[PDB]
């Protein structure tokens, strides 16, 4: 039964699908995850001098 | 495989010492593993593939 619910599960599972959208995640954030969370504190900064 | 055994630890590792005919009441025993399938079993075959 095991055996059969992670084959239903492994079945649903694409590597094609899940390593291009894996691919893609990656080089979208690929040295620049520090630099987006402070690109979001500057704009919290510039958002609380504007409104 | 098995070979089962029990184990003494003493996290301190000093101290007073049991005398002979004493007994341990604090124990402990293994995870089992059967429950470990049933849970494994359950937790994924809820798990909505055609979702997934």
């Amino acid at each position: 039964t095991l055996f059969e619910t992670i084959t239903a599960i492994s079945e649903q599972v694409d590597p094609i699908k899940l390593n291009e959208t894996l691919t893609a995640a990656a080089q979208a954030l690929d040295g620049l995850g520090d630099k987006f969370g402070r690109s979001i504190v500057d704009g919290n900064a510039i958002l609380a001098d504007v409104n | 495989v098995g070979e089962q055994f029990i184990d003494l630890t003493s996290d301190s590792g000093g101290g007073a010492y049991f005398q002979p005919g004493d007994t341990i009441t604090k124990a402990t025993v293994p995870a089992e593993v059967g429950p470990a399938l049933d849970a494994a079993e359950k937790g994924l075959a809820v798990l909505p593939k055609e979702k997934i």
